[PDB]
């Protein structure tokens, strides 16, 4: 099988609802106070493999 | 401060202290931590430290 074809969404402060599809793969930033105090950063790819 | 093989450790008790002035500090370099909610830090009762 695929060495990195399995990834897990790491994700937090927004609880989901049981049963629901998931396809916005998006890498998470904010871009506000809450992230290092600029914009821009803590953009860390929210997949591990 | 002291050396990496000569540490200094102080004792520090019953105070009120704010995480969130340093969470959005930009003068570190990175803020990460394991397991510690740095935003929640500020509603969080601890034995000692």
């Amino acid at each position: 099988g695929g060495n990195y074809n399995y990834l897990y969404r790491l994700f937090r402060k927004s609880n989901l609802k049981p049963f629901e599809r998931d396809i916005s793969t998006e890498i998470y930033q904010a871009g506000s106070t809450p992230c290092n105090g600029v914009e821009g950063f803590n953009c860390y790819f929210p997949l591990q493999s | 401060f002291a050396s990496v093989y000569a540490w200094n450790r102080k004792r520090i008790s019953n105070c009120v202290a704010d995480y969130s002035v340093l969470y959005n500090s930009a003068s570190f370099s990175t803020f990460k931590c394991y397991g510690v909610s740095p935003t929640k830090l500020n509603d969080l009762c601890f034995t000692n430290v």
